[PDB]
RNA sequence: UACCUGGUUGAUCCUGCCAGUAGCAUAUGCUUGUCUCAAAGAUUAAGCCAUGCAUGUCUAAGUACGCACGGCCGGUACAGUGAAACUGCGAAUGGCUCAUUAAAUCAGUUAUGGUUCCUUUGGUCGCUCGUACUUGGAUAACUGUGGUAAUUCU
RNA sequence: UGGUGACUCUAGAUAACCUCGGGCCGAUCGCACGCCGGCGGCGACGACCCAUUCGAACGUCUGCCCUAUCAACUUUCGAUGGUAGUCGCCGUGCCUACCAUGGUGACCACGGGUGACGGGGAAUCAGGGUUCGAUUCCGGAGAGGGAGCCUGAGAAACGGCUACCACAUCCAAGGAAGGCAGCAGGCGCGCAAAUUACCCACUCCCGACCCGGGGAGGUAGUGACGAAAAAUAACAAUACAGGACUCUUUCGAGGCCCUGUAAUUGGAAUGAGUCCACUUUAAAUCCUUUAACGAGGAUCCAUUGGAGGGCAAGUCUGGUGCCAGCAGCCGCGGUAAUUCCAGCUCCAAUAGCGUAUA
RNA sequence: CUCUCGGCCGAAGCGUUUACUUUGAAAAAA
């Protein structure tokens, strides 16, 4: 019961549907506290679903007493899912970045450049 | 180079939109519009650094793609628009209304404005010109031309324009004893009364300006817009009223004004 | 192009002359009173005052009613009220010319933690400094070069996760008592 | 921190240079535990270049008869998603280097009343007195037949 | 009518012209749906001309290093000017015809050089100065060397084309294709300089575009270029034929303060490492935060130059004997070397310190 | 420093032309 959590710069967008906040986080004597832990005792705060606070951004000060990130929490999960850097939503298990290299990609692209209409879609 | 240049370095930027040096090679690069580039602040630095709406320079793209911005009451979809002096910055979804002033610094301002004043700005009179069957135009400072004005409109005068329709209502001109903001120079973001304007007949007009306070100043005329007639702003104003202080008793401010705190 | 920064400043300057008595002997009196490690952490402290030194020789030349001697003047003996190494009452600009290295050894983390009576030397200071047992107001400060400044020299303090202020203990004593 | 010191004679005082001394930058030697920033094939050869990448692009809104998918409903011009190709736009910016170049470049200061300007923003766009309830011919993608050792060839 | 400091300006009127290698006056797409066969509302593409924005170009004034073993240059072939035109976006010898004979020069023209791209700046510095500025910002130029074009608003464009000169790849010998002073990488050159790595998440740019792309740029790797912080130990009890403070004339009496060539004892403190986890990030690393282990010759050893004078610090010991060698300079070395080769000891800077050159 | 006008206070002219000095405004960011 020791971790505690304080919101400082708190501010409602209305525009793109978040109420985002600058997150200090006072644990005395343990590690830097997770962020699936934080975004419940965030959650219980604000009285919403930890599925649709985001936080980031989370800087553990010297000697090791508090932390300092950002926080973002929304108004449902399609806001969510539309206002969201991507990166931020495969964090928690909803976008799925696919599995090409870049060079892979840029082979593949340079080389149905010699090769005319319907072949293009065969190369690769 | 051969054709225009289409990116800006970051440190090449204008000092008053307060890029800071270390978050990239390059600046936000105003689009061509109303406004020159070193006058101008794009709508970019408007929401994310000013503002704190936005956060990167994707979401000022997600907030502008949501048609929820109107500059000078058409709805702007231009991240890099440039917005300048007395533009107005409508956004209905959250209910404020912003008016583009400099402060006594020589930057712009957040300035917060009421819905009642958001129907008109002023503009500057900058060429007046006959033609097309001898129908007379003006061309502000905005390049909005308004054919057929009033016959006593004349050049470096101030109109004011209802925005909803584009119209001129009434005008103030150039004159001793009106009330005058820089907006160029060292001067500039200062308010005061025109005492004096000299002419230089093959170079540029020089206008004296005096404080409210007592501080006279002189500017180039270029640099010079009429906001009232007589000493009334017919805008408001910012929080500072157009008076530069100096940097003695700019400091005896906070020294004086953090003994209000416990 | 970059988006780095390329602004650095050198923090000391080597004398004139390498192999000169008494420069060494005055130098190795100031290493040894204060606990310092090399020459060249006098040479910092002789850096900053000799930067001072500069600055108020250059605002003596401008007449009383300057703007920029009062100004700048002001703010510079407000630095020096501030880091506790002038006193209130000698605020003209001419003691400022009456300062000296050891004023500004005075002020360091490592003399203080000794002053007040945290140590037992001012070698003690520096390892009970760079231990990480030694906090100001809240925060663990590591570095013994640190000038203390007026406001924080009521609170410093021991550092409530080490064994001598928190008091679980350390690497040592828990062993012997594993051998217990 | 507005500084000097050894060297000419048997000894002296000078001219005067050599030599030391301190930064700063390129190389280099020996050494190198932690931590924060950070330059980096300029100098000689603006010498020569394997291989790979560095410039592409679709909204509701130019052109969809590819079943390539699937979808109502099967006389329903075109449900939709959409590769391709036509069309539009960009590729003139950015990056690299310093060979040229000495009133040249360039810097400050003025001028265009001696000129062009995609774009953006505002204007203007029944202002002309004289088949339209919609005009004409091709061409890709596609199908099909080929050439050449060989090319983003045709 | 309106203007400027000044128009041969802006408008007005009149007479005509208006280029078939044509000048505008819309045969275009979407979404909601309608009001009394018509009348429709928001957009998207266009579009001559004007204004604006972004520029570009051509000019004005003032300014630059060395050289006289460069003192006269320019003028057939434009050099300076005048007139008429051609061309060109336009002003002009820009170019052509006819004229005039001019134009620059010790106030250094003209010619040559530059280990010359110019500035913003950088090093040093009492004051004055001197030297550097290839290099991330602004401006110029150039894509092996000259030259000519197409397209386009914009290019004399080289990640466009056509030649020629220079190199050079394939070839079935008829032909075909080239341009790293982009990012990597290779060879060569040299005293002299990093990875054929990851990503569009940041900063921004391009496109029909909230969606795609970007060796721009970001992130790592190499990196003692350089700059900042900063460990390599602290403390206590004994003992000293150590010092100092009170007394004893003096011997000598003391936790009163200090010191160590105590490899004397003693626990207390801790990082460097090893390493779960969180955090960081596009994903990782690194640092920050925390488990657990982690110091007694705390072998978890600090080096680089020096000890004659300049100049801090040994005419100590052994070896060599004008040899080897040292030494920036003065000097050292011929059998007692304060100087070489070494051992010990001491000194200076210290994670840095020598050397060479500017 | 003065002549023709506007509400005694502003225009317009100067006086032989400058160098000097002081103020102003204009001078990219880093």
């Amino acid at each position: 019961d020791t971790v505690t959590i304080r919101t400082r710069k708190f501010m409602t967008n209305r525009l793109l549907q978040r109420k985002q906040m600058v997150i200090d986080v006072l644990h005395p004597g343990k590690a830097t506290v997770p962020k699936t832990e934080i975004r419940e005792k965030l959650a219980k705060m604000y009285k919403t679903t930890p599925d649709v606070i985001f936080v980031f951004g989370f800087r553990t000060h010297f000697g090791g007493g508090k932390t300092t990130g950002f926080g973002m929490i929304y108004d449902s999960l399609d806001y969510a899912k539309k206002n969201e850097p991507k990166h931020r939503l495969a964090r928690h298990g909803l976008y799925e970045k696919k599995k090409t290299s870049r060079k892979q990609r840029k082979e593949r692209k340079n080389r149905m450049k010699k090769v005319r209409g319907t072949a293009k879609a065969n190369v690769g | 180079a051969r054709g225009p240049k289409k990116h800006l370095k970051r440190v090449a930027a204008p000092k008053h939109w307060m890029l800071d040096k270390l978050t990239g090679v390059f600046a936000p690069r105003p689009s061509t519009g109303p406004h020159k580039l070193r006058e101008c602040l794009p709508l970019i630095i408007f929401l994310r650094n000013r503002l704190k709406y936005a956060l990167t320079g994707d979401e000022v793209k997600k907030i502008c793609m949501q048609r929820f911005i109107k500059i000078d009451g058409k709805v702007r979809t231009d991240i890099t628009y440039p917005a300048g002096f007395m533009d107005v910055i409508s956004i209905d979804k959250t209910g404020e209304n912003f008016r583009l002033i400099y402060d006594t610094k020589g930057r712009f301002a957040v300035h917060r404005i009421t819905p009642e004043e958001a129907k008109y700005k002023l503009c500057k009179v900058r060429k007046i010109f006959v033609g097309t069957k001898g129908i007379p135009h003006l061309v502000t400072h905005d390049a909005r031309t308004i054919r057929y004005p009033d016959p006593l409109i004349k050049v470096n005068d101030t109109i004011q324009i209802d925005l909803e329709t584009g119209k001129i209502t009434d005008f103030i001109k150039f004159d001793t004893g009106n009330l005058c903001m820089v907006t160029g120079g060292a001067n500039l973001g200062r308010i005061g009364v025109i005492t004096n304007r000299e002419r230089h007949p093959g170079s540029f007009d020089v206008v004296h300006v005096k404080d409210a306070n007592g501080n006279s100043f002189a500017t180039r005329l270029s640099n010079i817009f009429v906001i009232g007639k007589g000493n009334k702003p017919w805008i408001s104003l910012p929080r500072g009223k157009g008076i530069r202080l100096t940097i003695a008793e700019e400091r005896d401010k906070r020294l004086a004004a953090k003994q209000s705190s416990g | 192009p970059v988006a780095r920064s390329w602004v650095c400043r050198k923090t000391y300057v080597t004398p004139r002359r390498p192999f000169e008595k008494s420069r060494l002997d005055q130098e190795l009196k100031l290493i040894g009173e204060y606990g310092l490690r090399n020459k060249r952490e006098v040479w910092r402290v002789k850096f900053t005052l000799a930067k001072i030194r500069k600055a108020a020789r250059e605002l003596l030349t401008l007449d009383e009613k300057d703007p920029r001697r009062l100004f700048e003047g002001n703010a510079l003996l407000r630095r020096l009220v501030r880091i506790g190494v002038l006193d209130e009452g000698k605020m003209k600009l001419d003691y400022i010319l009456g300062l000296k290295i050891e004023d500004f050894l005075e002020r360091r983390l490592q003399t203080q933690v000794f002053k007040l009576g945290l140590a037992k030397s001012i070698h003690h200071a520096r390892v009970l400094i760079r231990q990480r047992h030694i906090r100001v107001r809240k925060q663990v400060v590591n570095i013994p070069s640190f000038i203390v400044r007026l406001d924080s020299q009521k609170h410093i303090d021991f550092s409530l996760r080490s064994p001598y202020g928190g008091g679980r203990p350390g690497r040592v004593k828990r062993k012997n008592a594993k051998k217990g």
